[PDB]
């Protein structure tokens, strides 16, 4: 994927590896080496006028 | 079965008139929509992400 990664306050249960949006897109992940939960935010976009 | 309203026989005759001896000032609301939320979609980013 492509995006911005940050820490998150999402209270994952220990069996959950990632979180999904209404659009089915993954929007948070557990890091596989250090087990912190990251929020994924899309890279900023918009029209140019 | 729904009711359409109460019945009223108007007291008609060829020489009877009813005239108002008083009045009420009425204030009544009317609400009209004027706009939508201005939405934009990039079709290429919706379809192809
Ligand atoms: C290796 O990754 C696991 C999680 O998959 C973690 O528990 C462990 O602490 C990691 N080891 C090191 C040395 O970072
Ligand atoms: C007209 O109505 C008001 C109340 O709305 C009342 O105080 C007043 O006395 C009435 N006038 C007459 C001529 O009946």
């Amino acid at each position: 994927g492509t995006g911005v990664l940050t820490e998150s306050n999402k209270k994952f249960l220990p069996f959950q590896q990632f979180g999904r949006d209404i659009a089915d897109t993954t929007d948070a992940v557990r890091d596989p080496q250090t087990l912190e939960i990251l929020d994924i935010t899309p890279c900023s976009f918009g029209g140019v006028s | 079965t729904m009711s359409l309203g109460a019945e009223n026989s108007v007291a008609y005759s060829n020489n009877s008139i009813a005239i108002p001896t008083n009045f009420t000032i009425s204030v009544t609301t009317e609400i009209l929509p004027v706009s939508m939320t201005k939405t934009s979609v990039d079709c290429t980013m919706y379809i192809c992400g």
